[PDB]
RNA sequence: AAACCGGGCACUACGGUGAGACGUGAAAACACCCGAUCCCAUUCCGACCUCGAUAUGUGGAAUCGUCUUGCGCCAUAUGUACUGAGAUUGUUCGGGAGACAUGGUCCAAGCCCGGUGA
RNA sequence: AGCGUAUGAUGUCGAUGGCCCGAGGUAGAGCACUCAAUGGGCUAGGGUGCUUACCAACCCCAGGGAAACUCCGAAUACAGGCCGUUCUCGUUUGUACAGACAGACUUUUGGGGUGCUAAGAUCCAAAGUCGAGAGGGAAACAGCCCAGAUCGUACGCUAAGGUCCCUAAGCAAUCACUUAGUGGAAAAGGAAGUGAUCGAGCGAUGACAACCAGGAGGUGGGCUUGGAAGCAGCCAUCCUUUGAAGAAAGCGUAAUAGCUCACUGGUCUAGCUCCAUGGCACCGAAAAUGUAUCAGGGCUCAAGUGAUUCACCGAAGCGACGAGA
RNA sequence: GUAGGCUCAAGCAAAUCUGCUCGUGAGCGUAAUGGUAUAAGCCUGCCUGACUGUGAGACCGACUGGUCGAACAGAGACGAA
């Protein structure tokens, strides 16, 4: 079948302008928080960064995803962003690296919307 | 106008298109053509001081 | 003797659009009464169990059409604009006021 | 090398008339009916280049008698596959030449019941312009063919073939020789003898004509 | 098909609207699709399938008689008009309303300019004579068409 | 630093979706090549997905570019169909398709991370 | 419920138009789905005697019908916001009093269904008139055209419709057409009168019509066949000499014979024949008390038809003067 | 009801799987129409919100009456959320 175009969820009562999106490659893990009204990155954490690619041994596994999630949660609380909304792609489930990033963000003290 | 002339028992006679009827139609056409010319000339802009 | 076996029809249902594009709505106003999703719900539009579309916020009806598939959505553009989630107004907006009054 | 090759048909000198046109101030059914009541066919002269924004279009009217005579004498398909000189004057018999152009008649609308001309369309074709033209086919050699001497019948599948043509060497027709055709086998569009600068638009495996088996 | 008389083998519905037939043309003009000669209509109207088959039989018989030997069978006809609309009727001594009547025949709706027959494999004179012979079976005004 | 390159998000049918041909793996990136111990995948199966593992192999599959095109899509005729008002039993004034036909597949363009330039 | 009245109380309306803006799936069109359906190209295959004028699925090309099909798709209409015009409350609502719930006809059968594309039929949509509306026109006339009667006048201007008489006002003006009383009932089809325009073909190289002379040879083509010889039928339909002549277009013969035509030369001399678009005429055209299908006279020496033009007549419409509420 | 997972029908190649075309033509108990693809279809686990009392605001409309519904209180089901 022809795949339908993916739409953001429809607004019901409130805006919720901060959206968390995750990306994983063969070498690095990524996590971007997007400000939807301006299409700008409010906060981002990845193991490809110059300050982070040497402070951890493995930059591609589940442990790296957990570390990047904790770093992103601390950075989000530093920018006074109390809560984010989770966006999963077509192939992403609540398992493995996605689960590690989500659990580390929630454990850092950021509410999930 | 009634256009039923060859059916039924109620006679609606066919009004012949005479030259006098054509003259009246031409007069009505001249009136509507002058009205249309006035509307074309005046339709380019609106009057001010509203 | 002749007899027709066709004499039935059903009562009218009065389906269709009640609020066209640009019309003002208040919460609870029915926008479309339909069978199935002839129009899909958009932002600030609810959908009922008989696929009735109703406004969730005060605002104006706006129609959207997908150019590729032909699917149509109906949105309400809210009168006072978007309202942030209360967790952002309690914390992020107070820090926003602090950042504004420090500037 | 932009000349008709030897041994190929050229446009005839007898039908090389100049089409006379006068300008037309508007478009629509109203002015078209008023022009046809005055004995003129509404028309348009345009070009390929800016198809959006009109084609540098000029609205004209041509005489009904000249168009009817040309379509009757040439034929419908032969009229649409032959270049013409179009002269635009300020009025009929004047001297203020507004445009003198060599144009192809792109389309002509004849009335479905009375076959009176309702619209003629001319596209500007200066040298070096490539036009999609439907060239009619002339079938010769049917009195010499072995297939039709035996009593079989001719299935003429196509009467026109579409070609992309430079404007200089648009053939008025393509002669199809049937003389080496006995019963059963067929000619395709690749078998047509054309100038090398003409390109088939449809695939070469399109059957043109076929001698089908006569009933024993 | 069904040999001579042409109507559908089946229809989705048995009883149709009357419809309107006095209007309708071909807005782009008409050209022959299969043959070199043809018959087109000049008016808009209704033709019964029996009249269409009578005209076809007249063309076929004229080609069968005027040509002999090997060119007798070389004349080919195309029938471009098809009676696919059923008509109904009611018997005598029957009052006006107890439902629609039983189907009684088939008609074809014809527009102005619509091509009715096409001919190939014959001479121009025989095509003209077959067109004249076929026109007398039809209740609509027709015209002889030549490919050009 | 200001441009360029890679990836992620965003924009979007002139920007979509196919086909063919030619290239490209920058000291970097993406993917594949390899495995199935734990998580996960299989109503059988590392086929898919997942978790692992790659001083440098490959761009065969995908992913990037360039052209050629097919459908679409956008723009635009001319004429006709149809139609609103009006009865010279529609001699007028307006609207105007579908199918044709002609061109185009633009221009502009945001944020973050990494690399080269530095 | 909708629609009438009276009397209160509220809105700033109601009505109508402009601009902006919104969803459409009808008319039309088209085949991309469904149904209905035409011709061809390829070949599976079936079946015949390697072969198979026999049919041949699936694809491909051409083609293109539908109220209960839609790749498309109007004009109108409708909803909403704002702003003009009307200065009228005709709007909403309280209270009190109703009547009415049998409708008719006309708008191309060009909004449709049913009926027979019948009905002064019947049933819905959208207008109008009658109902409940007089006046002028349509001979006479509920429903068509024009137009809304408070009253008076022996004043004026107009609408529809008229201007030879009947009958108020033109034997009106200019340019064309018809000679059928067409106008002033009736189709397919026939005939080709009379104009307008554009073609086509032939033509002093002599065309058309007319008169004169030839119209041949292989050949009696082969078959068929009692005979078929140009001419019952089948197949061939070539060639030659020619100025020209068909293996013959008519007739005619049992078959031959014979007489013409196509074709050609001579004489004569100026244009001749058919194609297209549309103009106006002719035939097709028979009912019953009495002409009886311009109302009648009569009209072509238009008072008929097409186009252009000027005056006038014409209503209870509108004005003037006088009078009411 | 919910959470998770999955994607039909038809055609073609190999000749039931595996793939490629294609697009709503499958399914959704039951007529027809409209709708529908990370579903409204199919499979699995647990459940019983197939609750109690209400309801801003609308859609139908002679009236009787019918329909959709954000949201509130209580008691729950499923879900990492
Ligand atoms: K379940
Ligand atoms: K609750
Ligand atoms: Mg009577
Ligand atoms: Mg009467
Ligand atoms: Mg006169
Ligand atoms: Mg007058
Ligand atoms: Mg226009
Ligand atoms: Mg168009
Ligand atoms: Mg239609
Ligand atoms: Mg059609
Ligand atoms: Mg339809
Ligand atoms: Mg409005
Ligand atoms: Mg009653
Ligand atoms: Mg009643
Ligand atoms: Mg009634
Ligand atoms: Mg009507
Ligand atoms: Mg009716
Ligand atoms: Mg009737
Ligand atoms: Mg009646
Ligand atoms: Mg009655
Ligand atoms: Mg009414
Ligand atoms: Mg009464
Ligand atoms: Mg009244
Ligand atoms: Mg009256
Ligand atoms: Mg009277
Ligand atoms: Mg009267
Ligand atoms: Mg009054
Ligand atoms: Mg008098
Ligand atoms: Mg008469
Ligand atoms: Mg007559
Ligand atoms: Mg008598
Ligand atoms: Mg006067
Ligand atoms: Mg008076
Ligand atoms: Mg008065
Ligand atoms: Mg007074
Ligand atoms: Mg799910």
């Amino acid at each position: 079948v022809i795949p339908p175009a993916v739409r953001p969820p429809r607004l019901f009562d409130y805006l919720k302008p901060y959206v968390l999106k995750m990306h994983f490659t063969n070498k690095f893990v990524h996590a971007q928080v997007i400000h939807s009204p301006t299409a700008t990155v409010a906060c981002a954490a990845s193991s490809q960064e110059k300050a982070l690619r040497e402070t951890m041994g493995v930059t591609r596994d589940v442990a790296a995803a957990s570390k990047i999630g904790k770093i992103l949660g601390e950075r989000l609380l530093m920018k006074d962003i109390p809560a984010v909304a989770i966006h999963m792609k077509k192939e992403q489930r609540y398992h493995g690296k996605v689960k590690a990033v989500i659990d580390s963000v929630r454990e850092a003290g950021v509410k999930l919307l | 106008i009634v256009k039923k002339h060859d059916s039924g028992g109620l006679i609606w006679k066919r009004i012949k298109l005479t030259s006098t009827r054509k003259a009246n139609a031409k007069t009505r056409l001249r009136r509507v053509w002058q009205n249309e010319a006035v509307l074309k000339a005046c339709g380019t802009s609106d009057a001010s001081v509203s | 003797a002749g007899s027709t076996k066709n004499g039935r029809d059903s009562k009218p249902k009065n389906l269709g659009v009640k609020k066209f594009g640009g019309e003002n709505v208040i919460p609870g106003n029915i926008i479309v009464r339909q069978r199935g999703t002839r129009f899909h719900p958009g932002d600030y539009v609810g959908i009922g169990k008989d696929h009735t579309l109703f406004a969730l916020k005060e605002g104006r009806v706006r129609f959207e059409k997908n150019k590729i598939t032909g699917r149509k959505w109906i949105h309400v553009d809210p009168k006072g604009g978007h309202v942030l989630h209360p967790i952002y107004t309690r914390a992020a907006a107070t820090k926003s006021t602090q950042m504004e009054t420090a500037s | 090398q932009l000349e008709y090759l030897p041994g190929f048909p050229r446009p005839d000198a007898k039908h090389a008339e100049t089409i006379l046109a006068v300008p037309r101030s508007d478009s629509g059914k109203n002015i078209s009916a008023k022009e046809r009541k005055a004995g003129r066919v509404p028309s348009i002269i345009f070009e390929q280049e800016d198809g959006q924004h009109g084609g540098n279009k000029r609205l004209v009217s041509v005489q009904t008698n000249q168009i009817r005579k040309l379509v009757t004498h040439l034929g419908y398909s032969f009229f649409l596959s032959r270049l013409f000189d179009v002269e635009v004057r300020s009025e009929i018999g004047s001297d203020e030449v507004i445009e003198k152009v060599r144009a192809l008649p792109r389309s002509i609308h004849l009335h479905s019941g009375t076959d009176a001309p309702l619209n003629v369309t001319f596209i500007r074709a200066p040298p070096g312009t490539l036009l999609k033209v439907d060239i009619p086919l002339v079938f010769i050699g049917d009195d010499v063919s072995p297939g039709l001497k035996k009593g079989a019948s001719l299935n003429t599948i196509k009467r026109t073939v579409k070609f992309l043509c430079p404007a200089e060497i648009v053939p008025p027709y393509i002669e199809v020789d049937l003389s080496l055709l006995d019963v059963g086998q067929k000619l395709v569009a690749g078998d047509l003898k054309v100038h090398p600068a003409l390109k088939l638009i449809r695939p070469k495996d399109e059957p043109i004509v076929k001698i089908a088996g006569g009933r024993v | 098909k069904k040999g001579d008389v042409l109507y559908p083998k089946r229809t989705k519905y048995s009883k149709y609207r009357k419809g309107r037939c006095s209007r309708g043309c071909k807005p782009d003009g008409t050209k022959l699709g299969f043959g070199r000669y043809g018959i087109k209509s000049c008016k808009a109207g209704r033709l019964s399938y029996r009249a269409i088959e009578a005209a076809r039989r007249a063309i076929i018989g004229h080609f069968h008689r005027a040509m002999s030997g090997q060119f007798r069978r070389n004349g080919k006809i195309w029938v471009r008009v098809f009676a696919d609309l059923p008509i109904t009727g009611k018997p005598t001594e029957v009052r006006m309303g107890r439902g629609k009547g039983n189907p009684t025949g088939w008609i074809a709706r014809v527009s102005t300019g619509q091509i009715l027959f096409e001919m190939d494999g014959v001479s121009l004179a025989n095509a003209r004579q077959a067109a004249t012979l076929a026109a007398h079976k039809l209740c609509l005004s027709t015209k002889f068409v030549q490919w050009s």
